[PDB]
């Protein structure tokens, strides 16, 4: 299929600041990934984003009642869905499931690799740090970044470049707020 | 508790 | 800032697909089935929490329709590029052989929002199991998608996602196999 395509999206954003004490409404519309016109609470009335907008800005602020709509909406439509939703989303709290394993830099290799994996954790801000011998390694330390798994769950894992000798023990530490002290994890060679 | 829809609005033609 | 809630909403031609979802923080609250008519909730508790009547997304879905038809005409019909997918394939946890697990298909930073993806077992289509999200929005107005593939592991098996997209030359396969 070579038929030309042409989208139109819009996002009705809510933006919250310390819960519902501080909020912004952005609405905006989109034609491709081009927004062309929105409303920005900050304002108070639409503003064309680019030339292909300018006409709805300008008819829109001509219509009193769009207008007041658009402007209740920080109380209206933003307060009142996050008060709908906060309990699920704003409050869920989903701890990690900690696993350390070693690994290979290159499959015919001895363990040259120390992986942390750090599984099904929500939200998403995550603190995850390796120690040897209770002294916290910086050096040759690597992860995937934080990985959204689409289903309100996130993962990482966080490698530690090393070839372990016997005696040390090595600790994988995680620090998330489902948390209330930090997790850790001891694997020795 | 219901959640409220944001009213897409019809440019002009 | 402490959280961001988004009604995004989409329309497009010639396809006529539209779409309505809301967002948390970059997660799927629910979406609108707009053939069934029904708020599809992305966990099921969320439903137990909280209700949404389908019909107002069947409403807006229908201006953006009409908008759409404006737009193109002031564009000059000047029709969207094709911006093809970064594909992902992972697992949901450390594989174990022969502990049940899951298959993880990311489809990230394309548009339009339309892909044909396939999970394929020892280079066979297999659909038992198989679940997915509607288009997912990002900050940069191009679309994210996953598909997921509960699985035994074994070192039988060889799996790989293949997504097919206007803007790839071919369609894109990526592997994974134990070990
Ligand atoms: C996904 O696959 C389908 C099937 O090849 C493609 O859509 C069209 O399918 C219908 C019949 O079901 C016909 O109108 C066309 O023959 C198909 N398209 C073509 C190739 O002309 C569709 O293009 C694929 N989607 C993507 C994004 O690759
Ligand atoms: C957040 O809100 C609380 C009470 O709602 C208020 O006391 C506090 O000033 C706010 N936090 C800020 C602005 O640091
Ligand atoms: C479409 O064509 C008209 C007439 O030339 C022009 O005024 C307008 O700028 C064009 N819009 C574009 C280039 O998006």
């Amino acid at each position: 299929d070579t038929r030309p395509r042409f989208l139109e999206q819009v996002k009705h954003e809510c933006h919250f600041f310390n819960g519902t004490e501080r909020v912004r409404f952005l609405d905006r519309y989109f034609y491709h990934q081009e927004e062309y016109v929105r409303f920005d609470s900050d304002v108070g009335e639409y503003r064309a984003v680019t030339e292909l907008g300018r006409p709805d800005a300008e008819y829109w602020n001509s219509q009193k009642d769009i207008l007041e709509d658009e402007r209740a909406a920080v109380d209206t439509y933003c307060r009142h869905n996050y008060g709908v939703v906060e309990s699920f989303t704003v409050q869920r709290r989903v701890y990690p499931e900690v696993t350390v394993y070693p690994a290979k830099t290159q499959p015919l290799q001895h363990h040259n690799l120390l992986v942390c994996s750090v599984n099904g954790f929500y939200p998403g801000s995550i603190e995850v740090r390796w120690f040897r011998n209770g002294q916290e390694e910086k050096t040759g330390v690597v992860s995937t970044g934080l990985i959204q798994n689409g289903d309100w769950t996130f993962q990482t894992l966080v490698m530690l470049e090393t070839v372990p000798r016997s005696g040390e023990v090595y600790t994988c530490q995680v620090e998330h707020p489902s948390l209330t002290s930090p997790l850790t994890v001891e694997w020795r060679a | 508790s219901a959640v409220r829809l944001r009213s897409s609005v019809p440019g002009v033609r | 800032e402490e959280h961001v809630i988004i009604q995004a909403e989409f329309y497009l031609n010639p396809d006529q697909s539209g779409e309505f979802m809301f967002d948390f923080d970059g997660d799927e609250i629910f979406h609108v089935d707009m053939a069934k008519k029904e708020t599809v909730w992305r966990l099921e508790e969320f439903g137990r929490f909280a209700s949404f009547e389908a019909q107002g997304a069947l409403a807006n879905i229908a201006v953006d329709k009409a908008n759409l038809e404006i737009m193109t005409k002031r564009s000059n019909y000047t029709p969207i590029t094709n911006v093809p997918p970064e594909v992902t394939v992972l697992t949901n946890s450390p594989v174990e052989l022969r502990e049940p697990n899951v298959l993880i298909c990311f489809i990230d930073k394309f548009t339009p929002p339309v892909v044909n993806v396939t999970w394929l077992r020892n280079g066979k289509p297999v659909t038992t199991g198989v679940s997915e999200t509607v288009f997912l929005p990002r900050e940069d107005h191009l679309f994210r998608k996953f598909h997921y593939l509960p699985f035994l592991p074994s070192t039988e098996d060889v799996y790989d996602c293949r997504v097919e997209h206007w803007g790839l030359d071919e369609p894109l396969l990526k592997h994974w196999e134990f070990d």
